[PDB]
């Protein structure tokens, strides 16, 4: 139903034999050409392994076509992968303050695992 | 939408790699377990063979770009129309 | 690294162990030039400018006007065409993709149930291990509170 | 069922009221050859 | 802009309407004169069969380059898309099992701390007696 590259509903799909995964017949045939692997699973594809397989209602108000549809295709792919990019940049920095706690509680449970293993044995230690 | 072994409208579709048309889970698989093929295009098809990004739907940059071809091929053939004549 | 979550059943206690962690914390301190234009019209955030023939509203200006508005006419026939077979079918092809965005849907929402359920499988599995450890620790912990007073009364 | 060579332009926004003004043209070299 | 017979420019492209090659009109003359037959396939064909000379006709010898162009400049935004994404939920899985494990450890060491504390006031009181 969708294509698994760009996020699309292709009208002609195609599938691979390798991963079962629908894509666009343009958009798998291209990362075929570019780096010559089947993309999802990182297996061996070419052009010809892959085998082949949606209704559009125009609007009423269809120079709508010319100004109206044609900027904001163009205008809600680049403040989305523009807003994509801040994503990515913010969560290397929440993944880096992640790592960081986590090595700073180890340290915790290592010093705490040698005061109460210790500090019980000296409860055995005092009834002699 | 629907199956090309029955015309019911399928509720688990699987799609499999040797003729990929839509069926239904329990009706290929039953094919399939009478001879190992598909009955589409009688290719050798196993129940094995048989099965990130966020999407929106197919609207009216896909479906804009594919548009103009619809319109300007057509106003093509108002050219040849009006050459001929 | 063991820590039951769903025996031990205090947030001050959570604020009790983030200091600690944080005093711990506290010591250890491909595309071509449409890149480009792409990422700077995102930046400046201003949306480009576009001119229309029927904004200016002007007729009869000079020449180069008179040649502007033919291109009004053949637009509109062809918008007329374009409304023509729009209105031929006008419910049906509207319809066909409704049903359409009804299978697509029911997919994702099969997809809900199909993780909710192997979630709750992991959860299931978990909890009988959280209850068989407290078990088991609490024998040691029995045991634990006897030899303390054993040796004791022994001396 | 039966030479190829892709266009290169030149070296993004410009493109885009390029396109226009060859919609805008087409339509009037269409036109022209209508009423004659 | 090739012949497939001998590999020279095609000043006359011709085609046989058994298998679509161009051929050359000099070339393929002599190919059928021959053997009455197609060199692509070796199926039957005869010399009036031939596509002779070009078709330009009410044709009228731009427009369409720049639909394609945009075909093609889309192709590279929508393959950026994919591995972009990629690059996102690698991390939020990175990112949430982080967390969650540091979250889990923060439990390890309330557990411990109050169980410092109780080995500590016990020692304080035997000690004492």
């Amino acid at each position: 139903m969708l294509c698994a590259i760009s996020g699309k509903v292709p009208r002609r799909p195609v599938l691979s034999p390798k991963s079962r995964t629908i894509f666009e017949k343009s958009l798998l045939e291209q990362y075929v050409k570019d780096t010559g692997n089947d993309p999802i699973t990182n297996e061996p594809l070419s052009i010809e392994e892959i085998v082949e397989i949606a209704q559009q209602a125009s609007l009423t108000e269809s120079i709508p076509n010319l100004l109206t549809s044609l900027q904001n295709e163009w205008d809600a792919i680049m403040l989305e992968n523009f807003k994509l990019r801040s994503t990515l940049d913010s969560l290397t920095k929440k993944l880096s303050t992640v790592m960081y706690e986590r090595d700073a509680a180890k340290l915790v449970a290592a010093q705490l695992l040698m005061e109460k293993n210790e500090d019980s044995k000296d409860l055995p230690k005092s009834s002699q | 939408m629907l199956c090309a072994i029955s015309g019911k409208v399928p509720r688990r579709p699987v799609l499999s790699p040797k003729s990929r048309t839509i069926f239904e889970k329990s009706l290929l698989e039953q094919y399939v377990k009478d001879t190992g093929n598909d009955p589409i295009t009688n290719e050798p098809l196993s129940i094995e063979e048989i099965v990130a990004q966020q999407a929106s739907l197919t609207e009216s940059i896909p479906n804009l770009l594919t548009s103009l071809q619809n319109e300007w091929d057509a106003i093509m053939l108002e050219n040849f129309k009006l050459r001929s004549t | 690294m063991d820590g039951l979550s769903f025996v031990d059943k205090p947030d001050g206690y959570k604020n009790e162990i983030d200091q600690l962690v944080k005093k711990e914390f506290a010591n250890i301190k491909a595309d071509n030039s449409v890149s480009t234009l792409t990422n700077a019209l995102y930046t400046e955030y201003l949306k480009q400018r576009n001119n229309k023939k029927r904004r200016t509203p002007d007729f009869n200006d000079d020449d180069d006007t008179l040649f502007l508005e033919e291109y009004r006419r053949k637009y509109p026939r062809i918008d007329t065409s374009r409304y023509i077979p729009n209105e031929s079918s006008e419910v049906s092809l509207l319809g066909i993709v409704d049903s359409y965005l009804k299978h697509q849907e029911i997919v994702l929402d099969t997809l809900l149930p199909q993780t909710v359920s192997n979630q709750w499988r992991i959860n299931n599995d978990y909890i009988r291990q959280t209850c068989t450890i407290v078990e088991e620790m609490n024998i040691q912990q029995r045991k634990q509170i006897n030899d303390l007073e054993i040796y004791r009364k022994r001396l | 069922e039966i030479a190829q060579q892709a266009s290169l332009t030149e070296s993004i926004p410009n493109l885009l009221t390029s396109l226009q003004n060859e919609w805008d043209a087409i339509m009037l070299e269409n036109f022209k050859l209508r009423s004659t």
